[PDB]
């Protein structure tokens, strides 16, 4: 229930990512991907690199796109 | 010698036509697009880019940005005055 | 997986995203024949032609370039123009048709975890066609820009008109066929900017 | 994975607290985008001197509740008092009471970039009847902000 | 009865066909007429179209789209909007003393002089049909401002169709 | 209950798209139409060739994607008029675009005028009681 | 996978609603290809005012409705009144009359390219008889078309 | 029925392209396919280009004849 | 060079003969003919055509245009200030 104890969803105003319920009250929900999200914690490994060579290795090492070597995702 | 100008390809980023040949990336967290031709990518919104560097850049009338760059799966912008992040998918 | 005591289909997709983006392209077809005279209207491109029938050229604008060559050198530029299309005679103005009109063919060629699987393709096909028309009006939006542009610049005295010569002929032919009046038009030199900067000519608007 | 709305919000819980805020005697209002909350000076301070009491903590946590669900980047708090002794002295209590609550309701979290405080004194009534003290409908603090996006 | 196009600019006798035909209780008739002719209930029914009432201190504000109560890109009245239009006459007969100040605002697409003739158009409209009604003519004054000072965000599609009003003001 | 006035139909993202673009084109074009007005003062107006009369007040309501001839001719035929053609007709067609509502035949002729441009010109005797449609001395 | 007809029409319904007009009153007239619609303007305007009234667009509605049926493109609309005060009056009168009637004509969805609207004044009269005011059979408006194809 | 409420089809008018009832009215009805129709909708892909292209591909995608791709009816 | 003055095929469209070699179009939605020779159309017709733009064009004296153009299954024309659209099979 995204617009609760109002009218319903009206329709996704995509200017800005949001719901528009039936009042004349913007919604809290996100209904387009390119919405402003205060996004902080970011998964996945060989961040702040080029990301993960997708060279497959016989060992379990893990390499970056910069030469790095992530110790977290190589297997010991 | 002289260095070279600019790439020409920006011209079009500005305009929003992505160039010949390349491939899209979805970009979530914001409004923004990217594509990616010759192992760079290519950013068009109208946030500042802090963290990552950019190699190229240009700017519109209307304040919107275009930057050449290499790839990276994460940018860090700034907003109205607040940092947070926006995820690079499909490199 | 977790903590330590934690320690002690894919065609669905496919058949969803086929049937999503043709029924996505119907309805973007339907709301762009809704607004057809408006679209018309602001499209026009035979307001734009020139004297004698020919497509403007289309101009492309950059501002506050920077460019990091390599380390301890870089290059900065103010503003930049590229001509990106050339002038040519034409019969017929465009229209918006060729630029913004989606295909549509009807698909006639088709349970416990296949329904969400479905709709997910569903969403994925919608997304997909939303894509292919955003692009399709920056380009048309891209070639407006640049016909605009090529006037505001021969306004302000930085591209060259296109000059044409025309040649007139009697009347042509041999006795089996003949024709009476007879001109051959050419364009001999074609819009260039210039860089001679001291003629160009500011706008200043009260 | 994404996120589907902003987080420790909902549409339900503001409606709720505005028909609350509204019942107690807060004043809150919205037109457009723009968002008003006026609070009598009575029930914050005491008989014009910028010392807050103790119980008024709570209503202050109340209004930091509301303010944590919307997104925004400037708040402005504007205090307006009575005719008391001088011009000089309206300005300085009001620019005190301004500060008072702009400072715990930035000790509170509400994420907002920039707040502004100002006290205009007896500059701006909003209701001729200027009979009563503290007690005058045109002696209050008034906090403003936009939505954004 | 009631003529649909604002009854011949008329006092409407609303009560008497009520309790007249409520008899076939009078009292019961008259109970609902003193309900109904409240200013609560005249608030309560603006609410229910769209026209937004605003009080605070002892100013009064009325909010009135010309989306849905003009025609397209023109200073005509629409018609069909009459209810919300009598309610509120029906509001603004309940104050004969104060004077009544009337604005309008559009959004930014278009040129400034046009921008500006529209919402003084608009005003000028609106100020006519409030004087039409029995309102004097030195207690009105209009004014049409453009892209000014708006409510809401031009760049966005519902903030910029938020700004596009008539403002009512009265002491 | 709260409430805030403009709650019309639900919208589409395509014609959200669309609004997008057209602005950007509409503020484009003022741009440039403030700087060519600079630019190129003008001096006269088409009043002068094609003045009103009597019988050239009845009014009009007109959609038109066409030809010019055949939509002159009809206005003439209107405004009781007699129709002369002068000159030849070029090979590629020329084309107007008239959508209007409500006003009159002589500001009718005068857009008609104005939308032709180099190729085409209107000109109105009211005394011999002629609209003459003329074809531009180029090809 | 053609169209089989022109959309939204009937020769059944135009057969109905010319039998519905020409008993109501209003008189519909086919010679050849032209049409033609008389409409007294009592049923229309008020007297001798261009102010519709409220219960003649349901009228108003017919006829559009009965205009749908057909290809068209271009309408003429004239505008006939009698004699009241001067010359100058009455021709004002039935431009205004022929302007309204058309106005909501092209409110309404009526496929055409050109409508001309014109008022005569009181210059063609149809029947000699001319001792009522609105109410004399010679103050009318008239809707003539040609069926194209 | 197409001339319903008349006294039936006379003959197909080809120069019109219409139908003749039994009395003097033109018929709403088409008879050749060489009539004035308001087409504004049609099917098909590779429409404002030269059309499909016919040669037959390993993969699925559909190329217009001046070198165009159609990303419609080209299959993922 | 002189470039050349016409194709000579078009005074055998505007009388309405095939020229010899082609094959037959379908044409729906107005009155047109359509004949398809050497990977070009042929078109007879007397309505005004908008936006495939054609390569070569004579006028008959009644007033009936012929048009020699690349080859495409769908046409815009204006009939009488209408857009509207023609339909072209068999290619």
């Amino acid at each position: 229930g995204c617009c609760s104890k109002m009218g319903g969803i009206n329709y996704c105003d995509s200017s800005a990512g949001r719901l528009v319920c039936n009042n004349g009250f913007y919604s809290t929900c996100y209904c387009t991907r390119h919405a402003v999200m205060d996004l902080q914690f970011l998964m996945g490994c060989c961040l702040w690199h080029g990301g993960v060579y997708p060279q497959l290795n016989s060992s379990g090492l893990v390499v970056c796109n910069d030469g790095y070597v992530s110790e977290e995702c190589s297997l010991q | 010698g002289i260095p070279p100008s600019a790439n020409d390809l920006l011209l079009h980023v500005l305009e929003g036509v992505p160039p010949p040949g390349s491939r899209r990336l979805v970009v979530s967290g914001g409004d923004a697009r990217a594509w990616l031709s010759n192992e760079k990518m290519y950013v068009r919104t109208n946030l500042t880019i802090l963290s990552p560097g950019w190699l190229a850049s240009m700017t519109s009338a209307d304040g919107t940005h275009a930057y050449e760059m290499q790839k990276s799966p994460v940018l860090l912008v700034s907003w109205h005055g607040k940092v947070m992040q926006l995820k690079v998918e499909g490199l | 997986t977790g903590s330590l005591a934690g320690l002690q289909k894919e065609t669905a997709l496919s058949v969803g995203a086929q049937a999503g983006l043709a029924w996505r392209a119907k309805i973007i077809d339907e709301q762009l024949n809704k607004q057809a005279r408006n679209l018309d209207a602001i499209y026009d491109f035979n307001s734009l032609v020139l004297e004698h029938n020919i497509l403007p050229p289309v101009l492309l604008e950059g501002r506050n370039t920077l460019n990091l060559a390599d380390a301890q050198s870089i290059r900065i530029s103010d503003r930049t123009y590229k001509v990106a299309k050339q002038a040519h005679f034409i019969t017929t103005p465009p229209t918006w048709r060729q630029y913004l009109w989606m295909d549509y063919v009807k698909p006639e060629a088709p349970k416990e975890i296949w329904c969400i699987y479905t709709e997910r393709g569903w969403k994925n096909g919608i997304d997909q066609a939303n894509t292919i028309l955003e692009e399709n009006i920056a380009r048309i939006k891209e070639d407006f820009g640049g016909m605009i542009l090529y006037r505001k610049l021969l306004a302000m005295n930085m591209v060259s008109p296109p000059y044409v010569s025309h040649t007139d002929l009697g009347v042509t032919g041999d006795g089996s066929e003949i024709h009476i009046d007879d001109r051959v038009l050419r364009i001999t030199a074609l819009p260039e900017l210039n860089v001679n900067s001291a003629e160009w000519r500011a706008a200043v608007a009260k | 994975k994404l996120p589907c709305r902003v987080d420790g919000a909902c549409d339900a819980t503001i409606i709720k607290m505005m028909t609350d805020l509204n019942k107690k005697g807060i004043k809150v209002a919205s037109v457009g985008q723009n968002y008003l909350i006026s609070i009598p000076a009575s029930a914050l301070f005491a008989d014009q001197s910028p010392r807050l009491n103790w119980a008024s903590y709570s209503l202050l946590n109340e209004i930091a509740a509301f303010l944590k669900q919307f997104r925004k980047i400037a708040i402005t708090v504007t205090s307006y008092s009575s005719k008391y002794v001088s011009v000089k002295r309206e300005r300085a209590l009001t620019l005190a009471r301004s500060r008072v609550v702009s400072e715990y309701l930035w000790s509170q979290g509400v994420d907002s970039r920039i707040i502004f405080t100002q006290g205009l004194g007896s500059d701006k009534p909003i209701t001729s009847y200027t009979l009563g003290g503290d007690r005058s409908p045109n002696a209050r603090v008034e906090i403003t902000f936009r939505r954004a996006v | 009865c009631f003529h649909p196009p604002y009854n011949n600019f008329q006092p409407d006798r609303r009560a008497v066909k009520r309790v007249g035909v409520d008899t076939g209780g009078g009292t019961v008739g008259l109970v609902a007429s003193i309900y109904r002719d409240s200013k609560r209930k005249i608030i309560r029914d603006l609410q229910k179209q769209d026209i937004q009432y605003v009080e605070y201190g002892d100013t009064r504000t009325l909010i009135i789209p010309t989306d849905k109560y003009f025609m397209f890109s023109s200073p005509r009245l629409n018609e069909i909007c009459y209810p919300g239009l009598n309610n509120v006459i029906r509001l603004l007969n309940f104050y004969p003393q104060s004077t009544i100040y009337v604005a309008g605002f559009t959004d930014n697409v278009g040129s400034r002089s046009h921008k500006r003739k529209l919402s003084q158009a608009q005003a000028e409209t609106m100020m006519t049909f409030l004087w039409a009604n029995g309102i004097a003519a030195k207690r009105l004054k209009a004014e049409g401002y453009g892209d000014k000072n708006a409510i809401s965000d031009n760049a966005i599609i519902h903030g910029s169709a938020q700004n596009r009003r008539i403002e009512i003001q009265w002491f | 209950k709260f409430k805030k006035p403009p709650i019309n139909n639900p919208s589409d993202d395509a014609t959200i798209k669309l609004a997008e673009a057209a602005v950007s084109v509409s503020d484009s074009m003022l741009e440039m139409a403030k700087v060519e007005k600079v630019i190129t003062p003008p001096s006269k107006d088409n009043t002068l060739t094609i003045p009103n009369a009597y019988n050239l007040q009845a009014r009009a309501s007109v959609d038109w994607s066409g030809p010019i001839e055949e939509l002159t001719a009809r206005i003439a035929k209107a405004a009781h008029f007699r129709f002369r053609v002068l000159g030849k007709s070029p090979s590629v067609p020329v084309l107007i675009s008239i959508s209007t509502k409500d006003e009159s035949l002589a500001e009718i002729l005068r857009d008609i005028d104005y939308q032709a441009g180099k190729k085409a010109s209107i000109h109105v005797y009211p005394n011999s009681q002629v609209v003459e449609l003329r074809y531009a001395k180029i090809y």
